[PDB]
């Protein structure tokens, strides 16, 4: 189960 | 006030970086009470709404970010990341797609796109996308660390030493700077990480469930201290994701019902649904309890089930693996909490007690590597369910067809009575070895494998092809039952060469390095008379490990591969090598267990990290300590011996033959009592008033 990334946005 | 509330966002960013979730969820929800129409609030809070589990509330903020800007990339890439946690695959891809169709230079959609591809069994694909994502974003730890998994499974080894040199310079920064590394606790045994760097990736991942079991706002539970309300028996809970066709049940089946009903009341907490297997109905029916607890998605609620059910030692078969729901070890629903058997590392967690293992897997000196305590069995930790599942093997014969016992091999049930009915079978004296001579009977069962032909009847007997077992009967070829026909199994089947050494590793492909790759053309090239066979595990990797090996001086026709097999025809065709050449990086695990059962030694060499230990502990069980190699040069003097001494060879396989099964490797029942000792052990010392302290004796 491969970790995703999230995006922060400012 | 968009200005207002943008400031609070920004802080709310501020506080997610530095690991103050709480806070950010709060300014979040501020910036949301100021600016209601705020797409980004909307969907910054999703993400560290889905950080706490709170799932299907993240889907509510993220669709709510999209009404308001249709157009939003990162709302949709953030959306595909919760769906992908709720298994919706489609669901995730569709996002993501959406996302990269908006913002063709989205670095991090890419990215989780890529990792769609990696658990699709795509890895072309998945480095392809993850190259994309460095080239947009060439610091991005994620993506190089998720691509040099991708990389290894596949045995790229391209730029390798700066490769490993990065890896270990981006965790070093990660934990420098307080944040998750990107390095999974699971493949961490892989990489060059000092033993200190390990066990805090580990402690790390182990924190994010607090993250989930935070929000529950549940007390702290209240725990039996003696055994009064179970009259006298110890309650020991069993919990995994993998009760059905996976190899945790290959190794423990038997486990549950061979423990002692005086003494023990077993529960097994299954967190995968039923998968229809007999292995699921074998474990349902001999546990004295079985509970699935995938149907209580709630991780509070299934940890008072676990309570509430009175379990003095909670076992986790999963550590960092997939199906893992270590959120409920996170409540302590047990006062004992111990690792066993599911994950080769340390659990670095708070909520863990003890790690089941053994002096030879992890010798005292090594505590450091731990964050549990030690707790040994008295010889390995390990264990098998072969002599149970393949009992077909604890016997075989073999045809002269000119005497080698691994060329063209019978096993059966029913295989004496067969050998019974011929009258001009000899033995060879090791138990000992039949030997079935060239005569009609042999050449009507070698014309079988030749022409391709499923099976053929002798006297009456069921003589089967052994690679059509799955066309004879799919449960034998599982593992689920016992084969009921005399199996033929040849070189030949898989294109080996009759008069030379045969080398195997069934492992994975991504516990290779070029270290190992090295190692073993130093033995080829040392035996001239040898190859290596290995499987496409997965196929991709074939090309790679060929172009290495070709590159070290090893023509292409000393490697030999074959398919992933059933398992019963796997751990069968493993009577076909000479000698297995086990991989220091990481072991075979329940790979060293199928290779033994079968007959044949393994070389191994054993390294620091319990991962590279375990195969040494299986062969220190066994009773062969001559297999075990202090340095590289002993591995390979090793094995070139057992390659060039043949009567060494003999003697050898012959211990290995006799011992598997006069030792305690295989042996259930024996194991089952030494693991209650050892629970009782655990109980006594806690009941006493005891923290947890190493069982090492
Ligand atoms: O040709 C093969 C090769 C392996 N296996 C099985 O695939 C699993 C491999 O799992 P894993 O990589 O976790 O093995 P381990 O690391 O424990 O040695 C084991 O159950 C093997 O018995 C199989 O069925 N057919």
């Amino acid at each position: 189960e491969t970790g995703t990334t999230n995006t922060a946005t400012t | 006030c968009p200005t207002h509330a943008d400031s609070l966002n920004n802080l709310a960013n501020i506080k997610r970086e530095q690991g103050n979730i709480e806070e950010a969820v709060r300014l979040y929800r501020k910036a949301l009470e100021v600016f209601p129409e705020f797409a980004a609030a909307h969907s910054n809070l999703a993400s560290v709404l889905q950080q706490q589990g709170k799932l299907q509330e993240a889907l509510m903020h993220y669709k709510e970010a999209i009404r308001i800007s249709p157009t939003f990339a990162d709302a949709y890439s953030n959306m595909g990341n919760t769906l992908k946690e709720m298994q919706d695959v489609q669901g995730a891809l569709q996002c993501y797609t959406r996302a990269i169709q908006i913002n063709p230079a989205f670095a991090d959609a890419h990215s989780n796109l890529a990792s769609i591809h990696k658990d699709s069994g795509n890895i072309p694909e998945a480095i392809a996308s993850y190259r994309t994502a460095l080239k947009l974003k060439p610091d991005f730890p994620d993506a190089y660390c998720n691509l040099a998994h991708c990389l290894q499974i596949v045995c790229d080894w391209t730029d390798y030493d700066e490769r490993m040199k990065k890896l270990v310079s981006i965790v070093a920064d990660q934990l420098e700077k307080n944040r998750l590394p990107s390095v999974h606790p699971h493949h961490s045994m892989l990489y060059p990480l000092s033993h200190g760097f390990r066990k805090a990736i580990a402690e790390r991942h182990g924190n994010l469930c607090l993250d989930k079991i935070n929000v529950l706002h549940k007390p702290p539970y209240e725990h039996p201290k003696d055994l009064k309300l179970s009259d006298g028996r110890l309650r020991v809970g069993y919990v995994s994701s993998d009760f059905g066709n996976h190899p945790t049940s290959h190794l423990m089946q038997s486990i549950p019902g061979m423990h002692n009903p005086d003494k023990f009341e077993v529960f097994c907490y299954a967190l995968s649904p039923d998968d229809g297997t007999n292995f699921r109905v074998k474990v349902m029916a001999e546990a004295n309890h079985f509970i699935d607890l995938s149907q209580i998605p709630c991780n509070g609620k299934a940890a008072d089930r676990i309570h509430q059910d009175g379990i003095h030692i909670l076992v986790n078969m999963n550590g960092y693996t997939k199906g893992a729901r270590n959120e409920l070890f996170a409540l302590r629903p047990a006062p004992i909490q111990a690792m066993w058997l599911g994950y080769p590392g340390t659990s670095g967690a708070l909520f863990m007690d003890y790690i089941i293992t053994d002096q030879e897997t992890s010798p005292a000196e090594v505590a450091e590597q731990y964050s549990e305590k030690l707790a040994y069995m008295p010889h390995t930790f390990f264990i098998g369910d072969h002599a149970n599942m393949f009992p077909h093997l604890k016997k075989k014969a073999v045809i002269d067809f000119k005497i080698y016992d691994n060329r063209i091999v019978l096993n059966g049930i029913d295989l004496k009575a067969f050998l019974d009915s011929l009258p001009d079978v000899k033995i060879v004296k090791m138990l000992n070895m039949p030997v079935i001579p060239m005569n009609t009977i042999a050449e009507a069962v070698i014309e079988m494998i030749n022409r391709g032909q499923i099976q053929i009847t002798i006297n009456g007997f069921s003589i089967s092809n052994g690679l059509a077992t799955t066309q004879i009967n799919n449960k034998a070829a599982t593992g689920e039952e016992v084969p009921r026909t005399i199996i033929v199994t040849t070189r030949s089947q898989y294109g080996l060469p009759e008069d030379a050494i045969v080398y195997c590793n069934f492992n994975q492909l991504y516990k290779i390095d070029p270290s190992t790759l090295q190692m073993w053309a130093n033995i080829l090239k040392r035996v001239p008379n040898s190859v290596l066979w290995l499987l496409r595990f997965p196929a991709v990797g074939e090309p790679n490990i060929q172009q290495y090996a070709q590159n070290m001086g090893l023509p292409q026709n000393r490697i030999i591969f074959s398919p992933v097999a059933p398992k019963e025809e796997h751990v069968r065709r493993g009577q076909l090598a000479d000698v297995c050449l086990d991989t220091p990086l990481c072991n075979g695990h329940t790979t060293g267990m199928d290779v033994l059962w079968a007959g044949t030694p393994m070389v191994t060499m054993p390294g620091e990290t319990l991962a590279s230990r375990v195969a040494a502990s299986q062969l220190t069980c066994l009773g062969c300590l001559e297999l075990i190699a202090k340095n590289r040069q002993e591995y390979e003097d090793i094995a070139v011996k057992l390659g060039t001494d043949l009567e060494y060879l003999k003697k050898v396989r012959g211990k290995v033959w006799k011992q598997r099964i006069s030792s305690p490797l295989f042996n259930t029942k024996q194991y089952t009592m030494e693991l209650e000792r050892l629970y009782l052990q655990m109980w006594e010392h806690y009941a006493a008033g005891n923290k947890p302290d190493h069982m090492i004796k």
